[PDB]
């Protein structure tokens, strides 16, 4: 269990910190082809005559594209999401407004959201921007996704052993160290910090000395408050295929400034911007799901920093679509 | 000046290299050589250190720090005050620690004695090798040594552990606080011991090499016995960094991901997966 | 070249010795053995040993513990026998997750561990009897007993009377292989980095000054070996040439020397206070200092840098940030 | 308010980091670095021509005297004065007391430098029990060579100079720690055993090869005054004696290495 030098390095801090990256090129590059299978967008077509909502009987939110628009932001959903499946795995064969599958209401909640996203979580996706791509990555399941409970293998996509199964007990200790970089840290961050904002993430205190009337007995956070923190930050690391110093001098994990890269500020961003997501779009998808999509607790699967991210610092590379179409937001 | 004994020891030879012209005493310290070697590599560092020191900020001894350059600089010389300093004051304190040792060999040889103590020192100079010197050229860049600050060289300790997410999990450093830890413990058991021999309380006979055996007989089933246990403690002492070398020279140059995911080479054979 | 100070070239065998205690002398049980390739680098004898009360005692408690631990450690992978040989290390008996302050933990949320604790201590405690004891009986010093109550106590620091100072017995340290290593950065980062706590320092210094003084002394020895230098009673009560030698090795080298009893003291010194000044650092460490970073801030002490990225705000602090 | 604060800008674990440094300093300097001049103490010097003090600091960095009380009975104490009587064949190179000393005469049998050994009791070291410690094997009969290992009895000694010196005649063992620690041989062409201490001796399975010195010079090994008993004092001469030969066996052995 080795991987051979070179190894690529950088800076994220004050020379003699020992804070950057460490990358091994192999896996880089392995992960750059697979981000490179983000289809190219579809040719520019000209805006001709009426807003769609005047031509088609259905259309909600597309609704002031011209026709030749909204067949190519159909086109290149198709493309991303459903692309074995074609047209047909949202719509009916012979009714084009027919919400009669699933698929198609999901979508539409889903071209909201996407919108959302790019519109409202600026400080997060910025002018990259995200597209269905991003998550789905060319089928209608996407890849990395998280139940009400650690589930395995990470990518759904692979077939899972019977200790994998999330009904063989035994496996759970490392259903959830895989999820947490295989740590042994005996919680889940998942449902502690982002299917919600019901818990605070920091946890170091911000005084030398011990606030009288905090800090004694069943006025404390239990000890096991950083262990969670620790295991939350663990899972982001790994998710973005990094380590704390992309984002922190370990001199001060809790302070800012100069303590602090600009990659923090935009992970902050990110935490808030995925509970809104989960709480917001993707947990409610649980009323219009097969249950056959369903966790355990009859939760929708939802979102986490590996969701988009899929072990890359920023997803795909950074490659972006934002300005190819712009139904998708920034929505003015 | 001299102990009670000392002067039938005092006579010239043992040399590595010089023979008569620094084989002296000042006071109590033997000079040779290397004595002077080492002097001279002291003085050179420490007036780079004062020197650097204060075009810096701060004088306060806990904050003062000379780092070394930006990985950019890669393997080459940087600008005196970006990593200049701290590469010439790593030269000199190569210089001084192994004239240190050469030092040490000379004084071994003068007193018909083994060259044992040298040697063991050799073992933390290695180490400061690994850290300072191999594992920087492995990685291609001075960038990645240490800095020269008190507390400084412990926000590095601490980033360089938590690049790898959890250091603690790496199997070198695994072996090398058991070994820090065992040492420790030895150290204070055959301490304890010779001194429970030797000063058995109230008025009682100091005790016997047959006793010292007894005690860890009787306690733990086996003793060692008076020669080993130096021989041990001089072993477990000195593994404490030649098993710890190859955890931090794994970092980096063989190992780029967390130390965790590591041990997946046993949780995931696919027997019981 | 010495190698004797290697191996032993030609070992002895003779008859087994026993040096009688003031009690227990029947209590060795077992048949002295004798092991060649042991012999080469140590006593070749094994065994026997003293049984005892103390001693049996703390089998006992020490077994209890692990038994609970074991059998907790056993439900979390569901008692699958093969997960089980497989989890191991990741599997542990952990303390309340829960903020129960001083209350007595339900056994599923570290009522469990709570016990285990218990029985660890009393096993720890029959222990430091045994160790003490022998060296009484056989007419000792207790040197030893003392340096081994000062690890015991540190133990007491982070299992239980650092819990009890804060008021929580979620602070305590978990069984477990892994386990017991992830609370290390648990309780370092709710400390506020205990590299900068004074006496994590001293408990270092005095770590790696086991390590400076165990390679000389032992290097020492060895290389006065031919002069009998490993005889250090003796060399105590009547100095020999092996440690006068040994002494102006020190002394031509750095200045100043020890004597061949008074470096036993100066290691059994080192050797305490690494546990000595853990204990104190655990002790103020919740009770008096809440971050150890900021404590050594307010007084001065921190090393600080230039940014080399952009110094990044708080964005939780921001004119209309979220929560 | 906060738990530890103290006063205006003072707190406990501050107080104690002071406390702590203190507490250090006493036990090194005022307790260890005393223990330390047990031996040894007081340094010698030249003399002075007038001088009349029980100089103040010869008082204060010393501990006060303990005694042990050795187990087959008398006692010893430390520190105590332990001045070298012994004449010693040794010429000042140089003026200052920096210089080196030469030997005069044949430092092997002079016993100086790396030959020098201590004053220590002319008693046979005994084991527990009051018997005679180390002993040859002659005598030392019911202790054997483990299975496996060279007897040496009947083997050569090849000294330096690559000419057999000698034959092995016996082992003597260390009956307390059932430990070899010197072989016996007969002296080539004299009528005379030499005990060499094993750890001088590199043990070959149909040699036994001493490095030490040359094979003219066990000649002149220290003889015992026994011949199945040693003192602690003549352990020192024998070991002594080998060991200058590393410096002393030949003249380019004193001189730069390289
Ligand atoms: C978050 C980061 C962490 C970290 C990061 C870390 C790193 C990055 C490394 C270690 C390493 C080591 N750590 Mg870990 N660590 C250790 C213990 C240890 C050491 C046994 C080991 C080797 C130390 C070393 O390189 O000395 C170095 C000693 C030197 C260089 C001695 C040089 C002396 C020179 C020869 C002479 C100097 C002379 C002076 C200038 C003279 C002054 C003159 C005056 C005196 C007159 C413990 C017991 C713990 C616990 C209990 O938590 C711990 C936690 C952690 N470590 C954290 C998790 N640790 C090292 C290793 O071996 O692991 C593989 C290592 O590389
Ligand atoms: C890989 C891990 C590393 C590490 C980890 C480590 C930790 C985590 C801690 C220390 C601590 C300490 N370290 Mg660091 N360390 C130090 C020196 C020091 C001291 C400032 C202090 C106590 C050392 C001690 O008592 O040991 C035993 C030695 C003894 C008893 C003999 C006395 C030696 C003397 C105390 C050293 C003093 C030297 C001067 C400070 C240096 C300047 C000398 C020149 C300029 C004249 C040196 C000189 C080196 C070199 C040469 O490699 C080194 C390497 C490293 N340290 C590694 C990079 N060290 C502790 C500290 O409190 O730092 C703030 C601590 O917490
Ligand atoms: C990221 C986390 C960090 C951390 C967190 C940490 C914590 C939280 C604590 C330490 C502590 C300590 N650390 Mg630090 N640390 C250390 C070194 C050390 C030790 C000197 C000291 C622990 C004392 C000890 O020997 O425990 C090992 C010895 C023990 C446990 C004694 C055992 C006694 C017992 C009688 C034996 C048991 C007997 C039986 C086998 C029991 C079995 C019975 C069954 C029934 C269970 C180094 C050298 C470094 C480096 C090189 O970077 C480092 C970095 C860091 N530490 C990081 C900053 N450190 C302690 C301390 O000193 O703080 C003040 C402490 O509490
Ligand atoms: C595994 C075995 C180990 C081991 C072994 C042995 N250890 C030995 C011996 C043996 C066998 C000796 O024979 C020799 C000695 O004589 O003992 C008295 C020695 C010694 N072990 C010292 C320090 C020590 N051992 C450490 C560790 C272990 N030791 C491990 C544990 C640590 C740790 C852990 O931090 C420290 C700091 C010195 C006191 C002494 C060298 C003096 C010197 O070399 O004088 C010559 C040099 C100087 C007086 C100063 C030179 C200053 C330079 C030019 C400028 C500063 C350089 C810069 C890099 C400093 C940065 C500081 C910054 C990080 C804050
Ligand atoms: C700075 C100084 C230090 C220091 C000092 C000292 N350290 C000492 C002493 C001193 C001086 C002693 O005198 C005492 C001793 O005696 O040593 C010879 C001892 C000790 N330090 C141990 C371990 C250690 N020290 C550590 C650390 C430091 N130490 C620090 C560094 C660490 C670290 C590094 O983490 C570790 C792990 C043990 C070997 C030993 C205690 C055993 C015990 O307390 O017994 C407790 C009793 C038991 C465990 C009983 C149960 C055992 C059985 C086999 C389980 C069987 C299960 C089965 C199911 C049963 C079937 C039954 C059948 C009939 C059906
Ligand atoms: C003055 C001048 C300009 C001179 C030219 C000559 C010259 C080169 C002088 C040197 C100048 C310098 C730089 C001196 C400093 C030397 C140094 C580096 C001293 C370090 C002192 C320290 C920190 C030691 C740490 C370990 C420690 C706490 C030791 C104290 C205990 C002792 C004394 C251990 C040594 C010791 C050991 C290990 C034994 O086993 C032993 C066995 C039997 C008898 C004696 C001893 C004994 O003395
Ligand atoms: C594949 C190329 C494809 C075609 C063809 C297509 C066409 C299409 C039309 C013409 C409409 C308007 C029909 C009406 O008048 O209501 C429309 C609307 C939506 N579509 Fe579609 N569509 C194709 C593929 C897909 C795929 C793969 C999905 C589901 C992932 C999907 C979904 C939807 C949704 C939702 C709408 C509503 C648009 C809105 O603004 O509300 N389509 N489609
Ligand atoms: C982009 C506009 C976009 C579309 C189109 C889209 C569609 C879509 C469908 C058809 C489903 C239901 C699939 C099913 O068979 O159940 C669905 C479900 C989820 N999506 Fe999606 N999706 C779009 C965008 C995004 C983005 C940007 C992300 C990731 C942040 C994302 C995520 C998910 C998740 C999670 C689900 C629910 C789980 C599931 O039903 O598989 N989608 N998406
Ligand atoms: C790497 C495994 C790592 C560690 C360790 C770590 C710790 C950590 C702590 C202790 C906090 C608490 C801060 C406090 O109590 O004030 C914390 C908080 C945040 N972190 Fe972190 N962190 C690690 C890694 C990473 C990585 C890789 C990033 C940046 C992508 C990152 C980011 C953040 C952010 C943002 C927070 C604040 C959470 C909030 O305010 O809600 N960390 N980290
Ligand atoms: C989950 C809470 C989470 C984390 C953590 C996270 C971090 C993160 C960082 C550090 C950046 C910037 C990296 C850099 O500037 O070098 C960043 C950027 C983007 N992210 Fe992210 N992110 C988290 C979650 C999510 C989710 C769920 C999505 C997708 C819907 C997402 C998307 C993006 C995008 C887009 C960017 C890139 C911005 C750019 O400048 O290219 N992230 N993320
Ligand atoms: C108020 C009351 C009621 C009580 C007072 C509080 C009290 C005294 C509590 C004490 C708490 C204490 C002592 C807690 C301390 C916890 C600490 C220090 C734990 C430290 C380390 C734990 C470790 C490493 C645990 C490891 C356990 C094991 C590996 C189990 C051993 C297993 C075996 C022997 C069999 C191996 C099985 C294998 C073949 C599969
Ligand atoms: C003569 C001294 N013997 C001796 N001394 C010591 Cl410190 N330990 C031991 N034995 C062990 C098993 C213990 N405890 C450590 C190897 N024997
Ligand atoms: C609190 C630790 C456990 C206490 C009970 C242990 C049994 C005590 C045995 C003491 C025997 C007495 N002796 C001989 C050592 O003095
Ligand atoms: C980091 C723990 C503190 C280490 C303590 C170091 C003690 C060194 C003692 C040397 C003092 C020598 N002398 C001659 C001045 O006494
Ligand atoms: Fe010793």
């Amino acid at each position: 269990c080795f991987e051979p030098p070179p190894a690529t390095t950088t800076q994220t801090g004050f020379r003699g910190l020992s804070m950057g990256e460490v990358l091994h090129p192999a896996t880089v590059k392995a992960k750059k082809e697979r981000d490179a299978q983000y289809p190219p967008a579809l040719a520019a077509v000209k805006a001709e005559g009426p807003p769609v909502s005047q031509v088609y009987k259905n259309v909600k939110v597309l609704g002031n594209l011209t026709e030749a628009e909204f067949l190519r932001t159909m086109t290149a959903i198709t493309e991303w999401v459903s692309p074995q499946e074609g047209c047909t795995y949202c719509h009916d064969e012979n009714n084009l407004a027919s919400e009669a599958k699933y698929p198609y209401v999901v979508a539409r909640r889903m071209l909201e959201m996407t919108r959302a996203i790019n519109t409202n979580w600026t400080q997060h996706v910025a002018q990259t921007g995200v597209t269905c791509y991003t998550c789905h990555r060319g089928t209608p399941l996407p890849p990395y996704v998280r139940y009400l409970e650690p589930t395995l293998p990470l990518n759904n996509r692979e077939t899972p052993t019977h200790v994998e199964r999330v009904e063989t007990r035994s496996g759970y200790v490392v259903r959830l160290a895989k999820y947490t970089a295989y740590s042994a840290l005996n919680y889940d961050p998942f449902t502690m910090f982002l299917a919600n904002d019901k818990r605070q993430v920091r946890v170091v205190p911000q005084t030398a000395l011990p606030l009288v009337g905090v800090s004694r007995g069943k006025e404390r956070r239990p000890l096991s408050d950083a262990y969670a923190t620790f295991a939350l930050m663990m899972s982001i690391s790994d998710s973005l295929g990094t380590n704390c110093t992309f984002c922190h001098n370990a001199q001060t994990f809790e302070s800012w400034g100069k303590k602090s890269t600009p990659q923090r500020a935009i992970a902050w961003w990110g935490i808030r911007m995925v509970r809104d997501l989960n709480m917001n779009y993707l947990a409610p998808l649980n009323a219009s799901l097969p249950a056959s999509r369903l966790g355990r607790q009859g939760e929708a699967p939802q979102a986490d920093c590996r969701t988009c991210h899929q072990g890359v610092t920023k997803p795909l590379f950074g490659a972006s679509r934002l300005k190819d179409y712009p139904e998708l937001g920034p929505i003015k | 000046a001299l102990l009670s004994f000392e002067r039938k020891y005092r006579v010239r030879g043992g040399t590595l290299i010089g023979g008569d012209l620094f084989d002296f005493w000042v006071g109590p310290y033997f000079v040779g050589f290397f004595g002077v070697s080492a002097i001279f590599f002291i003085f050179l560092g420490v007036s780079l250190i004062g020197y650097a020191a204060s075009q810096g900020p701060t004088w306060d001894p806990f904050a003062i720090s000379i780092n070394p350059p930006d990985l950019k600089y890669g393997l080459g010389a940087a600008p005196l005050l970006e990593g200049g300093f701290w590469q010439a004051i790593t030269v000199c304190a190569l210089g001084a620690f192994i004239s240190w040792m050469l030092r040490e060999v000379e004084i071994s040889r003068k007193l018909g004695i083994g060259w044992h103590v040298p040697l063991a020192f050799c073992v933390p100079i290695f180490m400061f090798c690994v850290l300072q010197v191999f594992r920087p050229l492995l990685l291609g860049s001075w960038g990645h040594a240490f800095p020269y600050g008190i507390l400084s060289h412990l926000d590095w300790v601490n980033n360089f552990g938590y690049q790898y997410l959890n250091w603690h999990y790496n199997p070198g450093h695994m072996s090398s606080v058991s070994f820090l830890f065992v040492n420790a413990m030895a150290l204070g058991l055959h301490g304890g011991l010779i001194l429970s021999v030797a000063n058995p309380g109230d008025g009682d006979k100091v005790k016997t090499a047959e006793h010292e055996n007894q005690y860890f007989r009787d306690v733990v089933g086996y003793s060692i016995g008076a020669l080993s246990i130096h021989r041990l403690g001089l072993f477990l002492a000195s593994n404490i960094f030649l098993t710890g070398a190859f955890g931090t020279i794994a970092s980096g140059p063989f190992w780029t991901r967390g130390w965790p995911e590591w041990w997946g080479w046993w949780l995931d054979i696919p027997f019981w997966s | 070249a010495d190698y004797q100070t290697i191996y032993t070239q030609i070992q002895a065998r003779g008859p087994h010795i026993t040096v009688s205690g003031e009690w227990g002398d029947n209590d060795r049980v077992g048949k002295p053995f004798y092991s060649y390739w042991l012999g080469k680098i140590g006593d070749a004898q094994i065994g026997p040993i003293y049984l005892g009360a103390s001693g049996i005692a703390a089998f006992a408690f020490g077994s209890t513990a692990i038994l609970i631990i074991l059998f907790n450690m056993a439900a979390e992978v569901h008692f699958d026998p093969l997960q089980f040989f497989r989890q191991f290390f990741w599997l542990g008996l952990y303390p309340p997750k829960a903020q129960y302050g001083m209350g007595i933990p339900p056994l599923h949320d570290g009522g469990w561990w709570l016990m285990a604790g218990l029985f660890m201590t009393l096993s720890l405690g029959s222990w430091w009897i045994r160790v003490y004891s022998r060296a009484r009986a056989l007419g000792l010093g207790t040197h030893i007993a003392w340096n081994f109550a000062a690890a015991i106590f540190f133990v007491l620091c982070i299992g239980c009377i650092h819990p009890t100072l804060v008021g929580s017995w979620s602070e305590g340290v978990p069984f477990g292989i892994w386990p017991h290593i992830d609370w290390l950065t648990a309780f370092s980062i709710r400390y506020g980095n205990f590299y900068y706590c004074p006496w994590h320092g001293f408990s270092i210094g005095f770590a790696y000054g086991c390590g400076l003084l165990f390679a000389a002394h032992g290097a020492t020895i060895l290389a006065v070996a031919r002069f009998g230098g490993d005889r250090e009673i003796e060399q105590i009560t009547d100095r020999g040439t092996a440690v006068e030698r040994a002494a102006l090795f020190w002394r031509w080298t750095i200045g100043f020397n020890a004597t061949i009893e008074s470096v036993h003291r100066w290691g059994w010194f080192f050797s305490l206070m690494v546990m000595v000044s853990a204990s104190v650092g655990i002790l103020l460490t919740g009770t008096f200092v809440d971050n150890w970073y900021l404590w050594c801030v307010k007084h001065g002490a921190a090393p600080d840098y230039p940014a080399y990225l952009p110094a990044t705000p708080d964005p939780a602090s921001l004119p209309g940030a979220p929560k | 308010m906060y738990h530890g604060a103290l006063a205006q800008h003072l707190d406990i674990a501050q107080l104690v980091w002071y406390a702590q440094w203190l507490v250090i300093w006493t036990v090194v300097l005022l307790y260890l670095r005393r223990e330390d001049r047990r031996e040894g103490y007081p340094l010698v010097e030249p003399l002075g021509l007038v001088k009349l003090a029980p100089e103040d600091g010869q008082v204060y960095e010393l501990p006060y005297p303990k005694t042990f009380v050795l187990p087959h009975g008398g006692t010893v104490t430390v520190p105590r004065r332990r001045p070298e009587t012994r004449e010693l064949k040794l010429a000042q190179t140089d003026g200052f007391e920096g210089a080196p000393l030469q030997p005069t005469g044949n430092p092997l049998v002079d016993a100086v430098g790396p030959a020098s050994y201590a004053e220590r009791a002319e008693v046979v070291d005994a084991t527990v029990d009051g018997k005679a410690k180390i002993v040859p094997l002659r005598v030392a009969t019911d202790f054997s060579i483990a299975e496996g290992d060279v007897d040496p009895r009947g083997l050569p000694v090849v000294a330096a100079d690559g000419v057999e010196a000698g034959t092995v005649t016996d082992l003597w063992v260390d009956r307390s720690e059932h430990y070899f620690r010197y072989l016996e041989l007969s002296v080539a062409g004299s009528a005379r055993t030499a005990l060499i201490p094993l750890g001088f001796c590199d043990v070959k399975k149909d040699k036994i090869v001493v490095t030490s010195i040359l094979s003219e010079q066990f000649a002149n090994v220290p003889r015992l005054q026994s011949r199945d008993q040693i003192t602690l004092r003549e352990e020192d001469k024998v070991s002594a004696y080998y060991a200058g030969g590393l410096l002393y066996a030949t003249p380019e052995r004193a001189e730069s290495l390289l």
